[PDB]
């Protein structure tokens, strides 16, 4: 019965006012999922529906891992063999 | 888009919404900074 969520705003909600990182070190938590939920698919249903991804978004740099052009590329297509089976 | 119904075996359909969990998710942080300390 102690479930309740408070889900309140305020008219105070300014920028980050913090500094930028140019390529941090590891992975980002979105990246990660990302990488994951990618890998995950491709695992359940073959190469042929990676291989479409990889020819629709063959422009956007977000899919480039799935080339190996990309250090993720590795993570990736080890990810894939631990999700298939 | 929306929850009417499926055309059929649509996996780029469920991706999709798959990632916009995830976009929306890191787009609107919460009410606090729960972030993992290292």
């Amino acid at each position: 019965g102690a479930q309740v969520i408070q889900e309140t705003i305020v008219p105070k909600e300014p920028p980050p006012e913090f500094e930028f990182i140019a390529d941090p070190p590891s992975i980002s938590a979105f990246d990660l999922d990302v990488v994951k939920l990618t890998a995950q698919f491709v695992a359940r249903n073959g190469r042929q529906f990676l291989t479409q991804l990889m020819q629709k978004e063959q422009r956007n740099y977000q899919f480039d891992f799935l080339r190996p052009q990309h250090s993720l590329f590795n993570y990736f297509t080890k990810l894939v063999e631990q999700y298939t089976k | 888009g929306e929850l009417n119904a499926i055309s059929g075996p649509n996996e780029f359909a469920e991706f999709y919404n798959r990632l916009k969990q995830i976009k929306e998710f890191h787009r609107k942080h919460p009410n606090e900074i729960c972030v993992p300390m290292s």
